[PDB]
């Protein structure tokens, strides 16, 4: 949950099916554009 | 011709352009010579307005970067708020023929912002980087760094500019990334030199090439826990202005794998009055590479060296990559072939790839010493033959051809005879291998049956050292002997630019290249009948490796099968077709881009009309 998607981010254990998939990085960088 | 000043006009005004890369003022790979070779032509468009972005490395600066003042009070500002705020950056020139401004970030006196930073980037892209990958936090800190410089420079500014900033890889990417999440005035183009998954998927995955739209990228990038920097890549192509590649090829791979068609395809250049300085020098390395193989298969020396051909192919060893395999395979078809045909042709191929050796072989050492001796031998009885004969002409006397030649000059002959017995065959690689039983090239030639065997019509040396001009054996730089060489066949199955096959045709060598390769896709979409200009595409993209095989096959036979005055008018053609692979030409791309991305970020101010007019035809 947010924070501990950070942690697991760091220590290499990335959720790549699921929530730290790419969609999620698209949609949030579409912002900004 | 077609020089820069030829049809985009564009209203410049005050911009300034950042060149941002890992690389500048220190070598790593290729893009170093690209950016240095581009400087020049970049800087004769911008003036003093384009700076080169990069980290600082000791050793870059004392050798290549003069450091100066800042030029600009506006700079100068930066620099001085940048190092009294915890930093390091520095300025100067790099001591390149262009000589542009160029600014270096210490990425390792920021170490303490890391810990912030890297949260930072979370709270805007959700992007987190593992600690132990030690070359990712870099490219994390190079970003930050770029961006507060960017920053700074438009803060400290009196009159704010249009800033245009062009990043180069993955490296470079988050600081482009950080532009675009601080909505910060400046105009981005990100340029991809080669996909981060290709080279993964291209050794142990099979069929690369034929998959490309059955990958499941997230899949393949977290299985090879590199799945940070595929995220880190295709976020900073996804949020730009302008996405570049440097080849077609890679235009498909990228299309496909990064889910982003390139705005526009920008080719590597190069130079090509440096390598100008061609008939008189390849005459001369003909002759030092006939003296080599003389020297190196004496005792056998029954063939007719005036009927030889020398094949080459050169690069990183890397034998599935720079197509080796097939090259042996047609090299061994191409031998039965001129065997059967009884035909006087002899082939010798080199293969100058860098392995891990020791020393030469006591073989090749012997050989060159053999020649060298019976050369000395042979041009101390000449000498003394010479002068015999004309003093015995000037007293109005034929010469007695029964007492010209004397006891010394029999026993110097004997022992030069003597030094020429030899009972065996000679070698295929001239060095003493650390890893013979693995090594893929001689247990590929063992496997096809190439030993340099009298019968044989196609011998072959593998030279693994690079080829220097100290060398005990080859006393000559790579590339003055290419220049003596007949061809060049490069067979690359992945290769996003082929710098070594655009040498060797700046050079005006016919070459073998492929449709898989930058350098390939650039020439057959360039030239109408390539084969006829001497360079020869091969159709590796929608093939099978036995297809690629024989089509490889078939063109080796066919150059043998030409006369002289064929080779020499191809040779010619090939001369005329340098200025195709010079910035004068290929930096106009990037004018383009730049172009684009300013009317992209700044629509007001700058309006691009879309000519995409930017040859050869002949035959076909």
């Amino acid at each position: 949950s947010s924070e501990e998607r950070k942690e697991r981010w760091e220590q290499g254990q990335a959720d790549y099916m699921g929530a730290d998939s790419f969609d999620n990085i698209k949609r949030k960088l579409d912002t900004y554009l | 011709p077609g020089l820069e000043d030829w049809e985009d006009e564009f209203d410049l005004e005050n911009a300034v352009l950042f060149e941002v890369a890992w690389e500048v003022a220190n070598k790593v790979g290729g893009i170093y010579t690209v950016l240095q070779t581009k400087a020049k032509v970049t800087g004769d468009e911008w003036g003093d307005n384009y700076f080169l972005v990069g980290p600082y490395t000791e050793q870059g600066v004392r050798t290549q970067v003069e450091l100066l003042e800042a030029p600009t009070p506006a700079l100068k500002r930066t620099l001085d708020s940048m190092n009294s705020k915890g930093c390091k950056v520095y300025f100067g020139r790099w001591l390149i023929e262009g000589g542009p401004l160029v600014v270096l970030l210490d990425v390792g006196a920021s170490a303490w912002a890391l810990e912030r930073w890297k949260g930072e980037l979370w709270d805007t892209c959700n992007i987190g980087v593992p600690w132990y990958d030690r070359e990712a936090n870099d490219a994390v800190l190079f970003g930050f760094l770029t961006t507060w410089f960017l920053g700074e420079f438009l803060a400290q500014s009196e009159e704010k500019p249009h800033v245009v900033a062009h990043f180069h890889e993955w490296l470079a990417g988050v600081g482009l990334c950080l532009c675009r999440a601080r909505r910060l005035p400046v105009a981005t183009i990100f340029t991809t030199h080669a996909t981060l998954l290709g080279r993964y998927l291209c050794a142990g995955a099979v069929d690369f090439y034929n998959n490309l739209e059955n990958f499941n990228v997230d899949k393949e990038a977290g299985e090879r826990q590199i799945y940070h920097r595929y995220c880190m890549e295709r976020a900073a192509a996804h949020c730009a202005h302008v996405f570049t590649t440097v080849s077609q090829i890679t235009a498909i791979e990228a299309q496909h794998l990064l889910k982003r068609k390139p705005d526009i395809v920008t080719p590597n250049g190069l130079n090509v009055k440096k390598f100008s300085a061609f008939q008189n020098l390849h005459a001369q390395s003909k002759a030092r590479i006939q003296e080599f193989v003389r020297g190196h298969f004496y005792g056998h020396l029954d063939f007719n060296l005036d009927k030889t051909l020398y094949f080459f192919i050169a690069g990183r060893y890397e034998f599935s990559n720079k197509g080796a395999d097939v090259f042996l395979e047609a090299l061994a078809r191409l031998n039965y072939l001129l065997r059967v045909n009884g035909s006087e042709q002899t082939v010798v191929a080199f293969f100058i790839m860098p392995a891990r050796t020791n020393n030469f072989n006591v073989e090749t050492l012997k050989g060159q010493a053999v020649r060298k001796q019976l050369w000395d031998t042979a041009n101390t009885v000449k000498e003394k033959f010479g002068r015999k004969l004309y003093e015995s002409l000037l007293v109005g006397s034929l010469p007695d051809m029964n007492k010209m030649l004397d006891k010394e000059d029999f026993t110097m002959m004997k022992r030069a005879i003597f030094a020429t017995q030899r009972q065996s065959f000679p070698p295929v690689c001239t060095h003493n291998m650390l890893d013979d039983s693995s090594d893929p090239i001689l247990t590929t030639i063992r496997r096809i049956g190439l030993f340099n065997s009298s019968a044989d019509r196609v011998k072959v040396i593998f030279h693994p050292e690079f080829l220097s001009s100290t060398s005990p054996l080859l006393p000559v730089d790579y590339e003055e002997f290419v220049r003596g060489c007949h061809l060049g066949v490069f067979p690359s199955y992945y290769e996003p630019w082929g710098y070594t096959p655009a040498e060797c045709t700046v050079m005006g060598i016919p070459s073998i290249s492929t449709n898989l390769s930058g350098f390939g896709c650039f020439m057959e979409e360039h030239i109408a009948d390539p084969s006829a200009y001497g360079i020869y595409i091969l159709d590796r993209r929608f093939r099978s490796l036995d297809d690629s095989c024989s089509q490889l096959t078939s063109f080796l036979y066919s150059f043998c099968q030409q006369s002289r005055r064929q080779r020499i008018i191809q040779r010619n053609r090939t001369e005329r077709l340098s200025d195709l692979l010079d910035w004068k030409y290929l930096g106009r791309y990037y004018m383009s881009a730049r172009h684009m991305a300013l009317s992209k970020a700044f629509p007001e101010h700058f309006t691009y009309e879309p000519n995409e007019a930017d040859p050869r035809p002949a035959s076909v």
